[PDB]
């Protein structure tokens, strides 16, 4: 009964990130001018949230369901891949407040300048590995420590140390990046400078928005998974919140094409062409 | 490959010729613009000489920037003809000679030059193709225009004025008309300067002003502010 | 304007030796250079060629695997240097030029050369070898081939070059129908896929010389015999 | 007395008003209405040349319909193959602003004039392999708006003072000036025989003029605002003028005086660039609204559109021998249509 | 000054008034009759086959 309609619900997110990071990849290979060392971070962020999509949630679907497909071969390549998607799509906002950082703070170095394609090849391979290196090789390690019973899950789980590293490497340093980033432009524009204040208040808005869905987005599961460790032997058993806890996190890689790349004001026009 | 040597050569220079013109292009295309829209042609030469046929251009670098400037006042022909042709350009520089009040423009009777300014300020700001760039305004010749208004009120200009006549209160109620003829303040922005004939910080102001337009356009194209 | 060659002299067999080309009076960045030999008695024969930026190299088979082209376009130089030398290389040397775009003339001007001595393709033949006839009257050139010279953009390579004693060659009618520039209305090209005929009104004293067909379809390019004008 | 002048003038004006009006016979709808349309035109896009980075102004067909030069805002000049889409030349010009160019009937030289006051004529076949500055033609005032090659020694210019010009490119001395316009004059074209040429301008009238006499033959109006473009006939004898209130007027020499004209409700911006088809019986305008319309010259309903630039289109051309229409638009884009 | 200028008006209305003009009726004809009579060789009228012409996508 309820089986039906969460599999109806699963599939449609499934789709929705089909569409939305296909639509981003169209409009960015359509047109030759977004080659401004700034549109390839949402080439980026849009691969990482389509092959979410076409990945992560197809293969957990009948797992989550009464269909039990999971095997010991495959659970390790899922999550490694999952893992790797959302560090990525983390590790790539990074990258574009820094972008937006470096264009606030000075116009002039950043105008007056010819990076070339080398460097942002090197930069997005660079985000990968790091976005790999977080926590593959952990769980590659730690598969072993699982033996039968409870599977595909991490096997790092059960220490708490290890859990609490990895949620700060992941979490706790890019988000006081991004807040030290946004801060920063506000404060600059603030000072720099009616119609003033309704300014203001929009851009405060506007970098707040994203801010705010970061954290809300990231922080619970990561807490509660952290709590939950310090639970001898097996864990508490998993209410409704922890799975929603879980399904959060891929929820965030649904609005990321609808903020970053569809405001930018020059894939909209992409859009439209494409539409038009 | 179903193409002859001669078709092959002819491709790779074709191909050549696009890696050059791409790299002129991304060489030509960091720099800054400014179209210098003077009023009567009163202080252009002035401001042109303390920033280093039918259009002028003056290139100059200042803080690792390169500036280009255009002056087209020798066109003397109608300007809605190829103002268009200026759509883009990052700034545009309006000087207006403050000490025109009291003078009167040739061949007519009662129609005063700061009328005239104020009409071609007019028309420039809210042109239907400058709708985004930013006007620089450069007040000029404001001394002996210091010692002009003691001997004669400001009221000639401005029938509706009533305040000190000492140059303080004064300049400022000047500076202040041509601020209001703006009818685009959510996205447009006037900067004003007070130049002397010696003075040496007109290229820091016109520096500052281009660069906070920079700023203000880098984060306005992403979709913030 | 011109283009001085230097290098050669005597070459003991098995050395390596290094010809310049230096080129003034136009763009050399602009233009594809081409080294063509031509034997003590023989007809001429091409060896190598470079494109404008070095983008493609290109060598005749007989050289290949120890020739060597270089240019320089800093300067206005083209370098070829020769390794293993035996005795079929003692030739003369010249550095051409020719640049490729739609209506251009490729093989236009030609070098002075230099002299060295040491101690399937497109066959063409050309069974003309001695014509001799008197000033003023009209003369024919025949030069057969063995491939479809036409291409399916209708255009035809088929270039015809004139060598008076002493003197290096000059180019004629390139595609068989186009007049060079700067030569008299006298010579004319006719022809269709095979044999092909070049044709001479007014013989005078300067038309002494030796007329060679030469084909652009494919590398490598292949030279005729070459027949001789006697008086 | 000024006044009994301005007097004479407007009798004379009125009389030939009055003639005008008495020379004209039947309507040139009344007599083509029996004619079969053409019905809709549905032409594809075989090319699209690229690698210009501004607007584009103008371009000029060869006299081969082989090879087109193009001019932008970039300060480039590019002279395309157009059968292929490789790039022939590419001449950098010394003054970014140009806004017209015009290709030699002989090949051998290029045109380009625009802000700067100055027409420089460019030669294509030389010894050095590059192309450089053959001719710098300068004397006029305004803004250069048109230029029109008549062989390789003689060119027509157009400039912005109310004037027009014939230039000896040898000497480079002026040899005619053509003057009577009232606003700015903003394009020509020359008779196919080369003995006549037309000139619109912007005081919403046009006139022709004879290169040898250098005197003004005949004038034209009943447009109500500026004409941006102008072209004659295959045969010589008439001429479309498009003007920037979303019309177009067709004028006949011998007649004096207008035949038909081309309008709609659903166009309101105005006209860039018109020009006739092989045999005349097509009229290609350019318009602001991003498309190109392709009217009936004998019809005045329409025939088709042509939309596929995201701009406004400037620039406008077809082929001597007709095959195919080339369109330049304010987007760095060329296409090619057929 | 203005006088010389009218004077000149005056005078090139007057030699162009002189102009003698046709009937309506025959410039139409002639334009009809130029049209339908080079309707053969036009391309973008009629279509030539996809095979003779030189431009291809
Ligand atoms: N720890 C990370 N940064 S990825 C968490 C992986 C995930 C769990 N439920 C949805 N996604």
């Amino acid at each position: 009964s309820t089986r039906i309609t969460l599999a109806f619900l699963m599939s449609l997110l499934a789709f929705a990130i089909m569409l939305g990071n296909a639509v981003v990849i169209l409009a960015f290979v359509v047109d030759k001018n977004l080659r401004h060392r700034s549109n390839y971070f949402f080439l980026n962020l849009a691969i990482s949230d389509f092959f979410v999509g076409v990945i992560s949630i197809p293969l957990y679907i009948p797992h989550t369901l009464f269909e039990w497909d999971f095997g010991k071969e495959i659970c390790v390549f899922w999550l490694t891949t999952d893992y790797l998607l959302c560090t990525a799509s983390v590790y790539n906002i990074v990258l574009i407040s820094y972008d937006r950082y470096q264009s606030v703070s000075n116009a002039v170095s950043y105008r007056t300048q010819h990076t070339g394609i080398l460097k942002i090849v090197t930069l997005m391979v660079a985000v990968w590995v790091l976005a790999f290196l977080v926590n593959g090789p952990m769980i590659l390690v730690s598969e072993s420590w699982k033996d039968e019973g409870s599977e595909c899950e991490p096997g790092f789980f059960s220490e708490w140390y290890i859990l609490a590293i990895t949620s700060f490497l992941e979490f706790l340093v890019p988000v006081i990046l991004v807040a030290y980033f946004n801060m920063y432009i506000y404060w600059s524009l603030w000072k720099r400078g009616h119609l003033e204040l309704l300014r203001a208040r929009k851009l405060a808005k506007s970098l707040a928005i994203l801010l705010g869905v970061f954290a809300v987005c990231w922080a619970p599961y990561s807490l509660f998974t952290i709590v939950l460790s310090f639970y001898p032997s097996a864990t508490r058993p998993k209410s409704v919140w922890y799975r929603i806890a879980f399904w959060l996190q891929w929820f965030n890689s649904f609005v990321n094409p609808f903020l970053y790349p569809l405001c930018h004001k020059r894939f909209q026009k992409a859009f439209l062409k494409i539409f038009c | 490959c179903t193409l002859s040597a001669e078709d092959k050569a002819a491709v790779e220079r074709s191909k050549m010729i696009d890696r050059n013109l791409r790299e002129d292009g991304e060489k030509a295309a960091r720099e800054v613009k400014l179209l210098l829209l003077g009023a009567g042609e009163s202080g252009k030469s002035t401001i042109v000489k303390q920033m280093k046929t039918g259009i002028v251009e003056t290139h100059f670098t200042f803080k690792d920037l390169h500036f280009k400037m255009f002056d087209v006042g020798g066109q003397r022909s109608e300007r809605k003809k190829w103002i268009h042709c200026f759509e883009g350009v990052t700034a545009i520089i309006f000087c207006v000679a403050l000490s025109d009040y009291d003078l009167v423009l040739a061949e007519d009777e009662e129609m005063n030059r700061m009328h005239e300014s104020m009409k071609l300020f007019d028309s420039i700001c809210n042109n239907k193709w400058f709708t985004d760039t930013s006007i620089i305004l450069f007040l000029n010749k404001k001394d002996l225009f210091e010692e002009k208004i003691k001997k004669s009120p400001l009221t000639i200009c401005y029938p509706e004025y009533a305040g000190s006549n000492t140059y303080e209160e004064a300049a400022a109620y000047i500076q202040c008309q041509f601020e209001d003829l703006n009818k685009r303040k959510d996205t447009k922005e006037i900067y004003t300067h007070f130049t002397c004939a010696t003075d040496t910080k007109n290229v820091q102001f016109v520096f500052d002003a281009v660069t906070d337009v920079i700023i203000k356009n880098n984060l306005k194209d992403c979709g913030l502010f | 304007v011109q283009l001085v060659e230097s290098g050669g002299g005597l070459v003991q067999p098995g050395g390596s030796r290094k010809l310049s080309c230096s080129a003034s009076g136009f763009a050399f960045s602009s233009f594809g250079m081409h080294w063509v030999r031509q034997a003590p008695e023989k007809g001429l024969e091409w060896v190598a060629y470079i494109s404008s930026g070095s983008g493609t190299i290109y060598y005749a088979d007989t050289v290949k695997g120890r020739f060597t082209i270089s240019r320089d376009d800093p300067k206005n130089t083209l370098f070829l240097q020769m390794t293993s030398l035996r005795s079929e290389d003692t030739a003369m040397y010249y550095c051409v030029r020719s640049i490729y775009y739609y209506g251009s003339s490729p093989f236009d001007f030609w070098g002075q050369g230099t002299t060295l001595t040491v101690s399937s393709d497109i066959v063409m033949t050309q069974a003309t070898s001695s014509v001799p006839v008197t000033p003023g009257e009209s003369v024919s050139i025949s030069c057969r081939s063995s491939k479809s010279l036409l291409h399916s953009n209708g255009n035809t390579y088929l270039y015809w070059f004139l060598q008076r004693p002493g003197q290096s060659p000059q180019l004629l009618i390139y595609r068989m129908s186009n007049l060079a520039s700067g030569v008299p209305d006298r010579f004319s090209g006719s022809g269709s896929g095979t044999a092909f005929t070049l044709t001479i009104s007014r013989l005078e004293a300067e038309d002494v010389g030796v007329y060679y067909c030469m084909q652009h379809l494919e590398y490598p390019l292949t030279f005729g015999a070459g027949t001789k004008l006697e008086l | 007395e000024l006044d009994q002048l301005r007097q004479e003038a407007e009798q004379l004006k009125n009389q030939i008003r009055d003639a005008r009006k008495a020379c004209a016979d039947a309507t040139l709808s009344q007599i083509t209405n029996n004619i079969d349309p053409v019905g809709r035109i549905q032409m594809r896009t075989r090319r699209t040349l690229r690698g210009h980075l501004a607007k584009i102004y103008a371009m000029h067909w060869g006299t081969d319909s082989r090879l087109l030069v193009s001019a932008s805002q970039d300060g480039k000049l590019i002279i395309w193959d157009s059968y292929t889409t490789n790039k022939v030349h590419a001449i950098p010009l010394r003054s970014s602003w140009v806004m017209t160019c015009a290709y030699a009937p002989s090949g051998n030289y290029v045109a380009c004039g625009g802000l700067d006051n100055i027409c420089s004529i460019y030669n294509l076949k030389t010894r050095e392999g590059n192309v450089r500055v053959s001719r710098e033609l300068a004397g006029h005032t305004g803004y250069l708006s048109c230029c029109r090659f008549l062989d390789d020694n003689q060119i027509v210019t157009s400039s912005g003072d109310t004037t027009c010009a014939l230039w000896d490119i040898e000497t480079g001395q002026q040899t005619t000036t053509f003057t009577g316009h009232t606003g700015d004059v903003m394009s020509l074209s020359l008779a196919p025989d080369t003995r006549l040429f037309v000139s619109g301008a912007c005081d919403a009238s046009a006139k022709l003029w004879d290169v040898r006499e250098g005197m003004c033959r005949q004038t034209f109006t009943g447009h109500e605002s500026d004409i941006n473009a102008i072209c004659f006939f295959p045969n010589g004898n008439a001429f479309a003028t498009g003007s920037d209130d979303a019309t177009c007027r067709l004028f006949d020499l011998r007649a004096d005086q207008e035949l038909m004209t081309y309008s709609h409700d659903n166009i309101i911006c105005g006209i860039t660039s018109v020009s006739f088809s092989k045999s005349g019986r097509l009229l290609l305008a350019g318009y602001d609204d991003f498309n190109c319309n392709v009217w009936d010259a004998l019809k005045a309903d329409r025939a088709g559109v042509l939309a596929g630039h995201d701009n406004r289109v400037s620039c406008l051309g077809v082929t001597d021998d007709g095959m195919a229409v080339a369109t330049g638009s304010w987007d760095s884009f060329l296409k090619i249509w057929n | 000054a203005s006088i010389a200028q009218a004077r000149k008006l005056v005078e090139q209305l007057k030699m162009e008034a002189n102009i003698d003009r046709i009937k309506v009726s025959k410039a139409a004809a002639d334009l009809m009759a130029y049209c339908e009579a080079h309707a053969k060789e036009d391309p973008l009228l009629t279509p030539v086959p996809a095979s003779e012409n030189p431009f291809r996508e």
